[PDB]
DNA sequence: CACACACTCTCCAATTCTCTAA
DNA sequence: TTAGAGAATTGGAGAGTGTGTTTTTTTTTTTTTTTTT
């Protein structure tokens, strides 16, 4: 009856992921933590007994900031959750997307369900996000392999450097040369998913629609180039380094010469022959497209 | 030799059994409205319906397309005419 | 005979904000009034500068945003400030109306026949300022204050900012065809017995240029964090604002910024494309990638970092 | 031939060099022998451009700049002579040196038109001899502010200074004259663009629509310098007083002006029913709510982030789509999936005269300046209470008498000016009780009520629609009239009893072809309709007979074509729709003529957080209309399951059949 | 060289327009 | 008045034509100027 919604692979339903996060997103008391590792001779009344992403969500809506933090273990810690920290693990760019917008509508219900009196379009109009750490063991940069595309790793690293940031498009908006009729369209894996024809039905004009660069909208890119840590190397050669890709908010978290750890999903893309044909090269260029950094 | 004749929707198709007798069958169950909804979400409980089954008969066009093909193909051919009769007249029987 | 299809201009959208803004800057760069210079008074300060303006024949305005911030509820100043690149052609339309009320005579170059006159709308005064480390994508199209110093200025080089072309094949012309990043001649013949599509050549004497320079400027070197390396930004200068800053020098820089395209993947007239992952799936791209510089499109230019006859240097101090 | 051009070009600019010059002692000095080169000119234009067909004469006397350095000199100098002293109260001579410096502005100035009989010369030059018209318009508005249009009514005045009847043919043709000269500096528009289309597109449309001359902008061209031009120079001052004088041979020219000046103003703005930073600050509040819409509907993460979707269906098997939006909202996933499509069906879409309400967009304004929008305002008060009334019972016998040789931008310019008159004058009565309704009380007299009904009566049976619609238009006005006046309160009966039988039977065919055409003209059948079947059920032949005569699937057709674009519709306008909607939902019962699958789309497209604004007085009336719409159409489908299939095709014919779906037993 | 992309040319059939009789 | 047969115009398949592409760039010698040798 109901059309299930799937992650592209798995036989993993939304709807269960979702409906899970969010009992956990309320509900997790940090005293369940505190059985996880034990160390239950410890336990505190002051913070274990509270619902610690209730309280973290209440100072949210009150600074006006967009960022959740979230140590994966926890996932663990709690009885409904062990199996969805797998599904974090194992397909990330999904998990994260499901959990980002189960904490826009736990931000919502936290105002309109407790019917507590604060502007509602003050949250509406946020891009709210998890940014998810401590998420499994750390690995060499020289360890990793094609096995790991597309998963959450945990790497350390000396940052060599930052290129300037980067717009990359998110909105790209459009004009009829004809009518002046104007269009947001939405980018999609990189691909302007351009009109054929002016959506004016009065007008209706083929390839007359045409793009306008400084009225698109654009999140902000950087590369940081990350070298291996020297107690990591393998004597006999020189320390190895990675690329990777800081988006949004963490941009500029780094200075030159920091020591970081990150988490990110590690991503490869094919690379271009020859800038003028589709015709790409055999091996991939890899990077890890970060979501947390500590 | 020539080019490829283009596919397009006639009786032929749209009578064939994944066709109007699949919603006859599968539409009363599946389309559901209440008050208790709002009126966009029961819209949207109808067209989900007729969008996923416009998708099975003929993927090459859109819903509002699909729409206007209909109406010219129920306009003009006599055989589609002689269907809906025919389920008008079984109602009318009973 | 032929076969043809006619056009009409009359049946475009028209943007109802943009109108609202060309109507409320016109309302107050005549009615502003406000002086407290000598004693109490009113002034009209902006007509007052655009009677100044008809004596010397200058074609830019300056205006004090601080005087857009108070008027109004700040309406106005909140638009201009958050989607300039929007509001801009809106201003300039709204300032020729009133330069058109208070000084027709400004309205040309001002014998043959004298152009168009061109009009540098310089905001200045702002209530804050922002470093070149503080530069993000999210503030594209709207009106900043940029602080830093120049490493390099380029030549003083002429834009081509409204063409004229005479099409080859049938003799016609084509006029104030508006210039993108690249160079751009009509799709099309207004003659509607041309099939052309192509073929175009300028004419130097109708088209107009812009004057232009590229000034390249960086974090100043006591505000960088830590010592690491200066973060750069590409300023562009138009009309007066040209040569108005030097290298070493500090200055504050207030316009928009912008995103530039890669001019070579848009397919540029008679040069190759050059070879990080762009976006794509547009018909000038075909099979391409389109991938951005960010640059800053400066309006007004303050720096922060002999003429010995008595007959100047008296009427040169108050 | 081009031997012929250049020798031409050579010849008129040695002409041109020969009128005077600026004397440098600048005051412009008259050449010797100025008459004769004004005379030889003349002679030129006419016995080039009538003998041959040609233009080229009208085009290079534009390019040696004959109007803008002598012709506009010449007359803003003479006037100031007469001006001087007149003040102080061969001048014989230079009176016929202005009259023929106007009969040249008349003749440069005059209005260009392409018809099948055009000449192949005339087409090709068509679009560029419209830029040095603008490039005239501009010159006289602007040198020395209208001076010459001052120097234009002193003319006049040299005629109306001696009577009535003592006047001779020869200075009502200088009346004529005058008048047709302000017609055409009003009437002067930038052209259409043109293509030729037997070679199809390129990769890109037409990148520019801009029909413009290197030296103007659309403000100098404006109606917002024409009223200031004409304020300035006493203008509406003499109009007014030559359309009060009139107890023939001038009352087509003069309606001609008013229609000319009157045609792209939507009235309203004309009554508003720190303001202006208000005004600004309520619509950036209503462009945030849908960049908030857009905003919801956008990536929470960058671009290539990357997350795939699979959606199960029944049949047990998967489609696949693309983005972190889709995972969370299924109604967006489907939306997506539907975008994607590459298929688009081939849609299907659509005269010498000017763009006028009957042409330009829905949304159209003109935006009036605040001095210029009272000294309008304050024009037309003052030319209603005096000599609208006389005016129109003129031209209204010119025209009964004489109607075969109307040639359409006649009958449009009749029909238009009655119009948007009695549109303006019933809205300042409504807001203003000391406007009369009655100082346009001539709209409804038996003759001119004749007139229009039998011009739309002849245009819709020989199928030319732009008199069609604006036939169509006008006829609205007369019946918001009509309903007015019976309000206010038997010439109202005389004409609602005159039609009974055959105008009933055209204005109900009206909206049945409306789906073929442009959205102005549904627009305006909509609006006639609504008023008719107001007007009616106020009087009540048999409101239930005559409204079935509507109730049929080709109304409802243009009705949801209307609909379709009300993105770009007024809440007047989509409340008018829903009251029809209402009206047969309750009123008839004959709900089953409304269940068709395109309004189901319609009503879910508008009724979207992305469609009408959720503050919108219109979306609440949509929204109770929909709930009861729902419920019926739950009951029916409960009672009789054919109904699925029977709303997604149009309606059946065969007769037992088809009364027992459209009404269940 | 040869193999993709960019762009124009040409033919064919698919759809809608228009007229006639049931 | 509906509905069905015959005439005209548009869309796009697909055939055809034409253009650009490899690509590097430190190294090693010779010189002429500043200054730190
Ligand atoms: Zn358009
Ligand atoms: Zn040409």
């Amino acid at each position: 009856s109901e059309p299930l919604r799937i992650i592209w692979g798995t036989n993993v339903s939304i709807q269960e992921c979702t409906t899970n996060f969010r009992n956990f997103l309320m509900s997790f008391k940090y005293k369940f933590r505190k059985i996880l590792d034990e160390r239950e001779e410890f336990i505190n009344n002051t913070t274990d007994e509270e619902l610690y992403y209730i309280k973290q969500l209440n100072e949210m809506r009150e600074l006006g900031t967009s960022n959740l933090n979230l140590d994966a273990r926890n996932l663990l810690a709690y009885k409904q959750t062990e199996d969805l920290y797998h599904q974090l693990l194992n397909y990330p760019q999904e998990v994260i997307s499901i959990m980002d917008q189960t904490i826009k509508d736990c931000m919502v219900s936290l105002i309109v369900d407790n019917n507590l009196d604060y502007d509602l379009d003050e949250i509406e109009t946020k891009f709210y996000k998890v940014r998810p750490y401590n998420v499994g063991s750390c690995k060499g940069m020289r360890e990793l392999n094609p096995n790991d595309i597309d998963k959450l790793i945990n790497l350390k690293g000396l940052v060599l450097r930052s290129t300037p940031v980067i717009p990359d498009m998110k909105v790209a908006f459009f004009k009829c040369n004809v009518c002046d009729h104007t269009m947001a369209v939405e980018i999609d894996r990189g691909v302007i998913q351009e009109p054929a024809r002016c959506e004016r039905i009065d007008c209706n004009e083929p390839n007359s629609m045409s793009l306008i660069h400084n009225r698109c909208s654009f999140a902000d890119k950087q590369v940081i180039k990350l070298q291996e840590t020297p107690d990591f190397v393998p004597d006999g050669q020189t320390p190895h380094s990675i690329s990777l890709c800081v988006y949004d908010e963490l941009v500029d978290s780094c200075r030159a010469g920091d020591r970081i750890e990150v988490t990110g999903t590690f991503r490869s893309i094919p690379i271009r022959a020859n800038s003028r044909q589709r015709v790409l090269k055999s091996l991939y260029k890899t990077y890890v497209d970060v979501v947390h950094v500590k | 030799r020539k080019r490829r004749p283009q596919v397009k929707l006639t009786a032929e198709k749209l009578l064939s059994d994944k066709g109007l007798p699949y919603v006859l069958k599968n539409a009363h169950k599946r389309i559901r409205i209440s008050s208790k909804k709002n009126s966009y979400d029961n819209l949207s409980n109808i067209i989900q319906f007729y969008q996923l089954w416009a998708h099975e008969l003929f993927p090459k066009a859109k819903f509002k397309d699909f729409m206007k093909i209909c109406q010219t193909v129920g306009k003009t051919d006599p055989v589609l005419r002689e269907y809906r009769v025919s389920l008008f007249r079984d109602e009318m029987g009973m | 005979s032929f076969k043809s299809r006619a056009l009409n201009h009359v049946k475009k959208v028209d943007d109802v904000t943009g109108e609202k803004v060309r109507e409320a800057f016109e309302q107050f760069l005549e009615d502003f009034s406000v002086q407290s210079t000598d004693t109490g008074e009113v002034e009209k300060v902006y007509r007052a500068q655009i009677e100044f303006m008809k004596i010397y024949d200058l074609n830019t305005i300056y205006i004090d945003y601080q005087h857009l911030s108070m008027r109004e509820n700040g309406a106005l100043a909140m638009a201009i400030s958050e989607q300039y690149y929007r509001f801009l052609p809106f201003l300039q339309k709204g300032l020729r109306r009133v330069v058109r009320k208070y000084a027709p005579e400004l309205l040309n170059t001002s014998s043959p026949e004298q152009t168009e006159r061109v009009f540098q709308i310089s905001f200045f005064n702002l209530p804050t300022v922002h470093r070149i480390r503080d530069i993000r994508s999210e503030k594209i199209g709207s009106l900043l204050s940029i602080s830093g110093t120049v490493t390099r200025t380029s030549e003083v080089r002429p834009e081509l900012y409204k063409a004229s072309f005479t099409c080859d094949m049938c003799r016609a012309i084509v006029d104030n065809v508006e210039q993108s990043f690249k160079y751009t001649e009509p799709t099309f013949c207004p003659n509607p017995s041309c099939e052309n599509r192509a073929f175009w050549t300028l004419n130097v004497t109708r088209s107009r240029f812009l004057d232009w320079q590229k000034v390249r400027i960086q974090e100043n070197a006591n505000e960088i964090p830590t010592g690491s390396m200066p973060r750069t930004l590409d300023v562009i200068l138009r009309g007066d604002s040209v040569e108005r800053a030097k290298p070493g020098d500090r200055c504050k820089f207030t316009g928009v910024e912008i995103v530039v395209p890669d001019v070579t993947q848009l397919g540029l007239p008679g040069v190759k494309p050059s070879s990080n992952s762009g976006v794509t799936g547009l018909r000038s791209l075909g099979v391409r990638d389109l991938t951005y510089k960010i640059s800053f499109l400066a309006c007004h230019v303050i720096s922060i970092g002999n003429e010995r006859d008595q007959e100047v240097f008296l009427n040169s101090l108050s | 031939a081009d031997f012929s051009l250049t020798v031409l070009r050579a010849r008129i600019a040695l002409l041109a060099t020969a009128i005077g010059g600026p004397d440098y002692t600048p005051p412009y000095k008259l050449g010797d022998d100025c008459l004769a080169c004004l005379k030889d000119l003349k002679r030129w234009f006419k016995l080039v451009d009538d003998q041959q067909k040609r233009w080229d004469v009208a085009m290079a006397v534009a390019e040696y700049r004959i109007l803008t350095d002598d012709l506009l000199p010449i007359l803003i100098d003479w006037e100031n002579k007469c001006s001087l002293a007149a003040k102080l109260a061969n001048k014989a001579y230079y009176d016929k040196i202005a009259l023929n410096c106007l009969q040249l502005l008349v003749l440069m100035t005059w209005p260009l038109i392409v018809t099948e009989q055009s000449s192949s010369n005339q087409i090709t030059l068509y679009g560029e001899l419209k830029k040095h018209q603008l490039v005239y318009k501009k010159t006289i508005l602007s040198m020395e502010s209208g001076k010459v249009l001052r120097a234009a009514i002193r003319l006049a005045l040299d005629v109306i200074k001696i009577d009535r009847l003592s006047r001779t043919p020869r200075d009502n043709m200088v009346l004529k004259l005058v008048l047709n000269f302000f017609r055409n500096v009003i009437a002067i528009e930038p052209g259409e663009f043109t293509i030729n289309t037997k070679k199809s597109m390129p990769k890109k449309g037409i990148t520019s629509i801009d029909t413009l001359p290197p030296n103007v902008s659309m403000d100098d061209i404006s109606l917002n310098t024409v009223i200031s031009s004409f304020h300035k120079n006493k203008v509406f001052g003499f109009l007014l007083t030559l359309t009060s004088s009139l107890s023939d041979f001038i009352n087509i020219p003069l309606l001609e002006i008013m229609f000319y000046f009157t045609k792209d103003v939507n009235q309203e703005l004309l009554f508003p029913r720190t303001s202006a930073g208000f005004e600004l600050s309520k619509l950036l509040q209503k462009e945030h709510q849908m960049r908030k819409n857009v905003i919801k509907h956008t990536s929470a993460r960058h671009s290539r982030f990357g997350g795939l979707l699979s959606i199960q269906t029944p049949d047990k098997t998967r489609l696949t789509v693309s983005g972190s939006q889709a995972l969370v909202d299924e109604k967006i996933a489907l939306q997506k999936l539907d975008d994607s499509k590459k298929w688009n069906k081939r849609i299907i879409k659509k005269e010498g005269l000017p763009n006028s309400l009957l042409n330009s967009q829905t949304g159209k304004a003109i935006f009036f300046t605040e001095s210029n929008g009272k000294h309008f305002k304050e024009f037309i008060n003052n030319f209603i209470d005096s000599g609208f009334n006389i005016l129109l019972h003129s031209v209204t016998n010119y025209f009964t008498t004489e109607q075969d040789r109307m040639v359409t931008l006649e009958q449009v310019e009749y029909l238009l000016f009655f119009a948007w008159f009695v549109k303006y004058q019933l809205l300042r009565s409504k807001i203003d009780n000391s406007a009369d309704i009655k100082q346009v009380s001539e709209a409804l007299k038996e003759v001119t009520f004749i007139l229009v009904s039998s011009l739309l009566r002849s245009a819709y049976d020989l199928k030319n629609w732009t008199v069609t619609h604006a036939g169509m238009i006008a006829f609205n006005e007369l019946l918001n009239l009509v309903s007015r006046t019976k309000a206010a309160q038997d010439i109202e009966f005389i004409v609602s009893r005159l039609f009974s039988d055959e105008r009933i039977q055209l204005l109900s065919n009206l909206p049945k072809i409306g789906s073929k055409y442009s959205l102005q003209f549904m627009k305006s059948c909509i609006e006639l309709t609504h008023s008719v079947l107001k007007v009616l059920e106020q009087y009540s032949v048999n409101f239930q007979k005559v409204q079935a005569n509507y109730m049929t699937e080709p109304v409802i057709e243009t009705y949801i074509n209307f609909l379709e674009r009300f993105r770009e519709l007024e809440d007047d306008s989509i409340k008018k729709v829903f009251s029809f909607f209402h009206r047969v939902f309750v009123q008839a019962k004959e709900q089953a003529l409304l269940f068709r699958f395109d309004l189901i789309i319609l009503l879910r497209e508008m009724l979207s957080p992305d469609g009408l604004d959720r503050m919108s007085r219109s979306r609440k009336y949509v929204s109770q209309f929909s709930d009861y719409f729902l419920a019926r159409l739950k009951k029916r489908l409960k009672k009789s399951p054919a109904w699925f299939v029977g709303l997604l095709f149009p309606p059946l014919h065969n007769s037992e059949v088809g009364f027992y779906q459209r009404y269940g037993e």
